[PDB]
């Protein structure tokens, strides 16, 4: 479901950006827009300490991401680790647009669906999908 | 998982 998921990103992120002011899968889109939401006014320090991991500029390549991303799943995916991958990629791209490199933010929602794809769509499909997603946090 | 963040314990 690569289609399905840049898709995922791209709403996420669209979202992020305006709200810090710079049929199919609407549930799970609106699930996900409300867990980030949740998960930045509870963990501001922790999430802090998260982004401060990794500052993007027009130099950086994927393995950069990847490396600190890995470091957030090493020892497993659970669903509060993944709302915080989408937090973060949110944080890496409002941190672009602050700092006039808005190009950059494409690149990132290409580097997240590729992790997404990569990396967690495996662990999606044997813990419930994003129908137990939605259940859990919609 | 290890729980090495706050939001690990709500899982």
């Amino acid at each position: 479901t690569g289609y399905d998921n840049r898709e995922i990103v791209m709403k996420y992120i669209h979202y992020k950006l305006s709200q810090r002011g710079y049929t199919e899968s609407e549930v799970v889109h609106l699930t996900l827009r409300q867990a980030g939401d949740d998960f930045e006014r509870r963990y501001r320090r922790d999430f802090a300490e998260m982004s401060s991991q990794l500052h993007l500029t027009p130099f950086t390549a994927r393995g950069r991401f990847a490396t600190v991303v890995e470091e957030l799943f090493r020892d497993g995916v659970n669903w509060g680790r993944i709302v915080a991958f989408f937090e973060f990629g949110g944080v890496m791209c409002v941190e672009s647009v602050n700092r006039e490199m808005s190009p950059l933010v494409d690149n990132i929602a290409l580097w997240m669906t590729e992790y997404l794809n990569r990396h967690l769509h495996t662990w999606i499909q044997d813990n419930g999908g994003w129908d137990v997603f939605v259940e859990l946090y919609g | 998982c290890p729980a090495r963040y706050g939001w690990d314990y709500e899982c």
